[PDB]
RNA sequence: UCGCCUCCUAAAAGGUAACGGAGGCGCCCAAAGGUCCCCUCAGGCGGGACGGAAAUCCGCCGGAGAGCGCAAGGGUAGAAG
RNA sequence: CGCGGGGUGGAGCAGCCCGGUAGCUCGUCGGGCUCAUAACCCGAAGGUCGUCGGUUCAAAUCCGGCCCCCGCAACCA
RNA sequence: GGCGACACACGUGCUACAAUGCCCACUACAAAGCGAUGCCACCCGGCAACGGGGAGCUAAUCGCAAAAAGGUGGGCCCAGUUCGGAUUGGGGUCUGCAACCCGACCCCAUGAAGCCGGAAUCGCUAGUAAUCGCGGAUCAGCCAUGCCGCGGUGAAUACG
């Protein structure tokens, strides 16, 4: 962990701190997984990427502290046979 | 044992200190 | 009740947290009970004590400020 | 005697006996026991029904157990899941959470073999 | 003995409050609480009847009262039982003894149940009798924790002569049943 | 296949045939007997720890669909259970 | 059509009488020995008993139907 | 982003299954190497990791540094346990642009498998094997239990 610290990257935290005063709201593409998430990214639809693709995830309270790479995992399974 | 990291022994043996192996002399 | 057969069920007195139940009546008397709910601490009375949700309580908190 | 849900530890040591009480132990015993100022080497068989009330009323008010506690952690990893993140997923197949490697041994987390042909 | 605190709360203060909230033209219509009946089931002794009177013996300890003993209905593979053998338990009490044995219930069993966060308010029977059960014995007063060999609950139903759950449950909130809302 | 019991055939008394249609008996029970006293089912729904379609318990509905050692039939809780 | 026997893990056989309990050899899977394979050794998996019904508390097991298998018979004409 | 995947299968290892042992307290005896873009005594803060401060040293001259087992004292009393610390929950420290994937470390909680291991199979003949700690290279930090080395204590047994 950081304190002192929790590092968001500011590509997006421009992009999200001006959806909240702006009065508009929609789907926002990202690579930056590293990042922390919240507060005003909540009700923020955020398209996180994997390495493969950039894939969509709702924001809501409690994903507080998660960082976006959490909600937006980096491989494909579905078991063995 | 030296697995322990909550003991003096597993702490020399991870080579850590704390409140179980203090640095004091 | 038929003669015979039967625990005594006298007249007691018992114990708790609080303070007695003169109620009793019962078999073995003079009985010790651990703690009660009722005589209100642990849930009735509600004490909520020690009280939990803190866990998406803090996460918004401790968070911003940093 | 008892201590908080039921949990009877006896005879032993009291600080000893103490950690059988889940969420407790080691030095959330050694802890309470001078907070009480009672004496830790007795042993919980013999001891004032007092420093006995004493001794539960700090504990049980202290700091949360047995019951809540596990019902608390329960609810923890319940949201981990659900919220859809990647903790919550090594929770849902029941791999381990942390990091680690699963090519081999994750066996405490996995359960035991299960073996199949080449 | 015919004094018992809460037969004696029943009379003064809950019967009252209840005709203030229902309201009503005789003093009949107004719920009693007639039988608290008991039952043990334990497929646990099944070939061995001798654990039984062990069971039997706890009972009556709590109860006061000597259970009488259930035997098998019809005869069922799956789980052994030949239609001989006993089942369990099963001891009716009303009348003081039902009263001096909720009272004890109430004030001091309940309490001593891990978590427990309140008694279930949906068994009620939807004709206003209420039911529970319990796991352990041990939360009663008169047994000693070194006495239990092992852990056997019961089935505790309580009749009542409120023709509606919604009456039913009135009384029992009233005598100090703690529910869980 | 050969004696015995039950049902149909059998034509509303009895009886009535065919290498007609279908089942059972060659035992069993010292309690599964006598009597006096009591008790009343199966099923359905609701409720109750381990109890699950079904172990036990509580509530209501349930005129007999249960039970009557075993086949069927007649009978039967106002008992034969 | 007739009488007798049968049908059970992948293969081949027990178990059915006498209700409650599925076993044996081989094969298959995982490991060992060997440079390696075979042999050999240590472990494991694997089945609802042709099927539909009925009996019983309980059916691979007792009773019935049907479907296959094998065996015997089909003479005087 | 992946090389870190996990129904499984093998090699090399670490930690154990305890009483010749575990824990806490006090008390000793090494060697070899590293370090002024670093090693950091000492004072404070903090349970602690660590953070403030801050002196000495281009270093037989200051620092890493406590060696550990051992010793002494006391505790545990044969228990899946004061054994064993895998898993997980919450709280943090540091490096780093950044620790979701993937860091190491501290604390509270959690305490799993494990009661000497089937067929089989490895090393070692002496200051060796066991066992105990210590340093360095790479290196921001670290997944090091690895590797190259250093000393402490110190067996058994070879008919053939
Ligand atoms: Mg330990
Ligand atoms: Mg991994
Ligand atoms: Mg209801
Ligand atoms: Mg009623
Ligand atoms: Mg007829
Ligand atoms: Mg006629
Ligand atoms: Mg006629
Ligand atoms: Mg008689
Ligand atoms: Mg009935
Ligand atoms: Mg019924
Ligand atoms: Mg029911
Ligand atoms: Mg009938
Ligand atoms: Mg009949
Ligand atoms: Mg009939
Ligand atoms: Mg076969
Ligand atoms: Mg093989
Ligand atoms: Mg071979
Ligand atoms: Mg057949
Ligand atoms: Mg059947
Ligand atoms: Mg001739
Ligand atoms: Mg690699
Ligand atoms: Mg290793
Ligand atoms: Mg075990
Ligand atoms: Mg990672
Ligand atoms: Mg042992
Ligand atoms: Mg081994
Ligand atoms: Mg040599
Ligand atoms: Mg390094
Ligand atoms: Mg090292």
């Amino acid at each position: 962990s950081l304190k002192k610290g929790v590092f968001v990257d500011d590509h997006l935290l421009e992009k999200v701190l001006e959806l909240n005063a702006k009065g508009e709201k929609r789907l926002i593409k990202t690579w930056s997984r590293r990042s922390t998430i919240v507060p005003e990214m909540v009700g923020h639809t955020i398209a996180v990427y994997n390495g493969k693709q950039h894939v969509p995830v709702y924001i809501t309270e409690n994903m507080v502290g998660h960082k976006l790479g959490e909600f937006a995992p980096t491989r494909t399974y579905r078991g063995h046979g | 044992g030296k697995g322990d990291r909550r003991t003096r022994r597993g702490k020399i043996w991870r080579g850590t200190y704390g409140k179980y192996r203090p640095r004091k002399k | 009740m038929k003669e015979g057969i039967h625990p005594k069920l006298v007249p007691a007195r018992i114990i708790c947290g609080c303070g007695n139940v003169i109620e009793t009546y019962s078999t073995k008397p003079e009985i010790y009970v651990e703690v009660c709910s009722k005589c209100h601490p642990f849930y009735t009375g509600q004490q909520r004590f020690v009280d939990t949700e803190g866990r998406v309580e803090r996460f918004q908190r401790r968070y911003g400020d940093s | 005697a008892r201590i908080a849900g039921v949990e009877i530890p006896r005879n032993k040591r009291v600080d000893v006996a103490l950690t059988y009480i889940y969420g407790i132990g080691k030095a959330r015993a050694k802890e309470a026991l001078e907070k009480t100022g009672i004496n830790p080497a007795t042993r919980v068989k013999d001891l004032t029904e007092a420093e006995v009330v004493r001794l539960r009323e700090y504990v049980e008010n202290t700091w949360k157990l047995e019951g809540e506690l596990r019902a608390e952690v329960a609810a923890n990893i319940k949201r981990l899941m659900d919220i859809g993140c990647y903790r919550g997923l090594r929770h849902r197949r029941g791999l381990p959470v942390r990091g680690q490697r699963t090519r081999t041994n994750a066996r405490t987390r996995k359960g035991p073999r299960k073996t199949v042909a080449a | 003995p015919l004094d018992v605190a809460l037969k004696r709360k029943y009379y003064e203060e809950v019967r009252p409050e209840l005709i203030r909230r229902f309201g009503y033209q005789n003093v009949w219509e107004v719920p009693r609480l007639e039988k608290v009946v008991i039952n043990q089931g334990l497929g646990e002794a099944k070939e061995d009847a001798r654990i039984l009177e062990k069971a039997a013996q706890e009972l009556a300890l709590i109860t006061g009262q000597k259970p009488a003993v259930t035997r098998a209905k019809k005869s069922i593979s799956n789980f052994k039982l030949r239609k001989g053998m006993p089942i369990g338990l099963r001891v009716t009490l009303r009348r003081d003894r039902m009263w001096i044995f909720l009272e004890k219930l109430l004030n001091v069993a309940l309490p001593r149940i891990r978590d427990f966060r309140g008694l279930n308010p949906n068994s009620f029977d939807g004709r206003g009798n209420y039911n529970l059960g319990l796991r352990e014995q041990l939360i009663f007063p008169e047994i000693t924790y070194d006495m239990v060999d092992a852990l056997r609950g019961m089935d505790i139903a309580v009749v009542t002569t409120a023709e509606t759950d919604e009456e039913a449950r009135a009384l029992l909130e009233l005598l100090g049943f703690p529910f869980r809302k």
